[PDB]
């Protein structure tokens, strides 16, 4: 129950390649990693590897470096049913969906009893995540599904300026008026 | 194309006369409340609108909810404002909850509407979706406190929307709400309950007070106190050891010198025990009220609103009974934001007060809430009804602080110097019958009598003798020692004790036969009086509701089936009429 050795052995090697430059392999071991059998007791991990990966793939390369999974540029799940990524947007999009519907289980529900720092922790990896999921649906101007998404998350705004700006911002995009108008008097 | 405007125009004036018969049915419901038959009005407009009731009372559970669509399309309040007038059918209620859930935006009328949504399911607590109840303006504060009971599951943003709520009233309110509050922290599984009462502490200084009054004596479950409660005792300990030492300076101050006075004046009674009956212990208790010197600044409990000026070191006078004795006040009346800012830098008349050890003073607390809403009801409909809703505050395991009426004088002390009926009594004291000041007596005690026995019969109450009824000068009659409730009832239940007690005397008052003008006044006024208390029926059920895990003997775990059935909510207002009516008379000999 005390993973140790795995994660330093495979990311420190591919963080000597960025330190050196070889991103392409980075993102072979990033790839073989995600679409190996999950592993219940390494979720956080793959939520790491996730972030990392959404982190780097939106700002790092161009439409023409992009290649897909089963091709160069144990068991594995597989099948002719499965959702095959085709673009860089698709399985950005994919994985920071998935990242979000799991992390929104970890959530600690913000307690506050007498400590903050679990929730403070959980608090940014929402933000941030949040964050990377409005910047990449931004572009694309679909502003209705990113209302939708700020909505979903508004269980634990409680006395934040930011999630509740980002969201009455968002709904005027979309066309809604009196829920903005409320939103903007809050 | 004519069919269409027909139809159109034929279903609006379906509804609307449907509207009106049941709007002139209750406004002739609420003319004359007995049958009184030489009043009369129109004939044939009375057996129309009996004839349509008839036709339309038989539908179906088609052809009505349809009409609910057709209300939805005229106006969203029109519909929101159907239930009201009431419908014996349930699928009105799911229409209206179906309609409300697929778009919430088109309402925003908060003291109805909101519990068409909040309520997704009662106890099946699933589907988290689509709420957002972070828009609707504030409502009573009974209602918000609901989401914290046994009612409904815990959810964050109930929760939210109910710590919300509560931060929108001056403190007077929440002061007049203390004791729900304190007992929500119980199935507080979560702690915003107890954020909210930091944050009120530090911002009122009242408001503290009467918390660590409050909470000092819940600690513990008996009377004299040795078991402390296995539940919230702990976290309850906590929270007095951190509120206290918080603040500093003038509040400091102005805190310790209360509580020291408190304590000073409260261990008299410790004291005098010990000395037996007698000229000894009434000296004694004179000479340690004497000991105790008047300090500026202090208030009584009982009376937040009011400042102390000396204390009348010869008014010392033990009672029978535990040594609990009685002491008299002059004070000024000044006011609460006034006097909390007065009592940071330093119309008179007299109070007495009682103080007693060893007994509760809870359920005395919330049948005097109980009685103070149902007197702000009746003033707010414009009747005439009188109660007296004296103040009683528990600061300790057993002890309480306990208000006198001014001119105290019971019944049973009159009673032993005449051994006559009151009748007697009040021609004497007034004179013949037909004098003038003979009729505002009767009146009076009509308009005391009225409102009494209803609430009697409301609350059911139980042992009430001659020695707990008081009488005023002017001639109305106050119940006191409201110990047994509800379910509690001395001698074994053995329940031969009538709803209303009716003695000959008492109905000779009023002319002594069923028939006499006086007779037909209270029994309107009665009649009147129930049938304007009845839409109030959800704030009670959610007072009573939060207090049922104190253990008290009174409550045995059917109190709420049975008191939600007395109300009658499935029944018109002639039948409740009829209903009152009959139960009223069966109690008569």
């Amino acid at each position: 129950e005390l993973g140790f050795f795995l994660e330093t052995g495979l990311q420190r090697a591919h963080v000597l390649y960025f330190k050196n430059g070889n991103l392409t392999r980075g993102v072979g071991r990033f790839r073989e990693l995600l679409r190996a059998v999950e592993t219940r007791t390494t979720q956080n991990l793959r939520m790491t590897i996730a972030r990392q990966l959404a982190e780097i793939l939106l700002r790092g390369m161009c439409e023409q470096s992009y290649w897909n999974p089963l091709e160069d540029p144990a068991r594995v799940y597989s099948g002719e049913n499965i959702f095959c990524p085709q673009e860089n947007t698709e399985e950005a999009l994919l994985l920071l969906l998935i990242s979000e519907s799991m992390a929104n289980r970890d959530a600690v529900l913000s307690r506050i009893p007498e400590h903050k720092s679990d929730r403070l922790i959980s608090l940014q990896s929402a933000s941030v995540v949040y964050d990377l999921l409005t910047i990449a649906l931004g572009r694309r101007g679909q502003y209705e599904m990113l209302s939708e998404c700020l909505e979903r998350a508004m269980k634990f705004a409680f006395e934040e300026f930011h999630l509740w700006y980002q969201f009455a911002l968002s709904l005027m995009a979309a066309g809604k008026s009196a829920r903005a108008v409320k939103v903007l008097k809050e | 194309r004519g069919s269409q405007l027909h139809k159109y125009y034929m279903k609006r004036r379906t509804l609307l006369l449907s509207l009106l018969a049941t709007e002139i049915e209750r406004l002739i419901t609420w003319y004359n409340p007995l049958s009184a038959p030489e009043l009369e009005l129109d004939q044939a407009g009375e057996n129309s609108v009996a004839n349509w009731r008839s036709k339309y009372i038989s539908l179906s559970e088609k052809q009505w909810k349809d009409n609910v669509n057709l209300a939805w399309s005229i106006s969203p309040y029109l519909a929101v404002q159907l239930p009201a007038r009431f419908k014996n059918t349930e699928a009105i209620g799911n229409e209206v909850t179906r309609l409300v859930r697929l778009d919430p935006g088109a309402v925003s009328d908060v003291p109805e509407a909101i519990k068409f949504l909040v309520t997704w399911h009662t106890i099946d607590a699933d589907a988290p979706e689509l709420s957002h109840v972070l828009c609707w303006a504030p409502t009573d504060p009974p209602t918000g406190l609901s989401y914290f009971s046994s009612m409904y599951p815990p959810h964050p943003l109930t929760a939210q929307y109910g710590v919300k709520v509560l931060r929108s009233f001056p403190p007077d309110a929440i002061l007049f709400y203390i004791p729900q509050i304190v007992q929500a922290l119980r199935y507080d599984k979560m702690g915003y309950v107890r954020e909210y009462i930091l944050w009120a502490a530090s911002k009122s200084q009242l408001l503290a007070h009467q918390f660590i009054w409050n909470m000092k004596t819940n600690i513990y479950l008996d009377e004299e106190g040795h078991q402390k409660d296995p539940d919230i005792g702990d976290l309850l300990d906590q929270l007095v050891e951190e509120i206290t030492g918080s603040l500093s300076g003038p509040a400091k101050d102005f805190y310790q010198r209360e509580f020291d006075f408190f304590n000073k004046i409260t261990n008299v009674s410790a004291i005098i025990k010990p000395y037996p009956k007698g000229d000894e212990r009434k000296k004694a208790c004179l000479s340690a009220l004497s000991e105790v010197k008047v300090q500026p600044g202090c208030y009584l409990p009982s009376n937040p609103e009011a400042i102390v000026l000396d204390i009348d070191y010869k008014s010392g006078t033990p009672m029978q009974s535990k040594a609990p004795y009685l002491a008299k006040f002059k004070v000024k009346r000044c006011g609460v934001s006034e006097l909390e800012k007065e009592g940071l830098r330093c119309k008179i008349s007299w109070q007495a007060a009682i103080f007693k050890v060893g007994d509760d003073c809870r359920q005395d607390m919330l049948a005097l809430q109980i009685i103070d809403l149902f007197k702000n009801i009746f003033q707010l409909v414009g009747l005439d009804l009188f109660v007296f809703p004296y103040r009683v505050v528990a600061t300790a395991p057993g002890c309480g602080v306990i208000e006198c009426i001014p001119d105290c004088t019971s019944r049973d002390q009159l009673g032993r110097q005449t051994d006559f009926g009151m009748y007697d009594y009040f021609t004497r004291q007034y004179g013949d019958e037909s004098t003038l000041a003979f009729q505002q007596a009767r009146y009076n005690f009509i308009r005391s009598m009225a409102a009494y026995s209803l609430l009697l019969f409301l609350l059911q109450i139980k042992d009430r003798h001659n020695g707990n009824i008081m009488l005023d000068k002017k001639g109305h009659i106050i119940h006191i020692d409201f110990g047994f409730m509800f379910e509690s009832s001395p001698g074994g239940n053995l329940g031969w004790e009538p709803d209303i007690k009716l003695t000959d005397e008492m109905v000779m008052i009023m002319g002594g036969k069923m028939e006499a003008t006086p007779f037909k006044w209270f029994m309107e006024m009665c009649v009147r009086g129930y049938l304007a208390v009845r839409p109030y029926m959800d704030a009670v059920v959610s007072l009573v509701t939060l207090m049922l895990d104190t253990g008290l003997p009174c409550f045995r775990g059917q109190t709420i089936k049975l008191l939600k059935h007395r109300f009658s909510p499935n029944m018109t207002e002639r039948e409740a009429a009829n209903f009152i009516m009959k139960v009223i008379q069966s109690c008569f000999l």
